[PDB]
């Protein structure tokens, strides 16, 4: 939708806000588990 | 853009790796075993 635009990863990680990217053989992927958890601990990963 | 490879990675989602660091093989190139000589002296051509 806006390709003039780009990503502003360390502000989306301390954020809270997962992106997306374009991984091996081209196609798009989720590249993040971080949850809407502020403390910084092990509570931020999705899977725990 | 891509293939392309970051060096820092910090506190963000990607890999990275760090520069060649070569530190612990530092050798010396000096060519100890050469001499040349050097002199003044008066003769008939030549820069003065």
């Amino acid at each position: 939708l806006y390709p003039e635009d780009t990503p502003d990863e360390e502000a989306m990680v301390k954020g809270r806000l997962n992106k997306v990217s374009v991984g091996t053989s081209g196609q798009m992927i989720i590249d993040d588990a971080l949850t809407c958890c502020t403390q910084d601990n092990y509570l931020h990963f999705q899977h725990v | 853009s891509q293939y392309s490879i970051q060096q820092s990675l910090g506190n963000a989602s990607g890999v990275a790796v760090s520069p060649i660091n070569a530190d612990a093989t530092l050798s010396t190139g000096v060519a100890l075993n050469s001499s040349l000589w050097a002199g003044i002296g008066v003769f008939a051509r030549g820069k003065p």
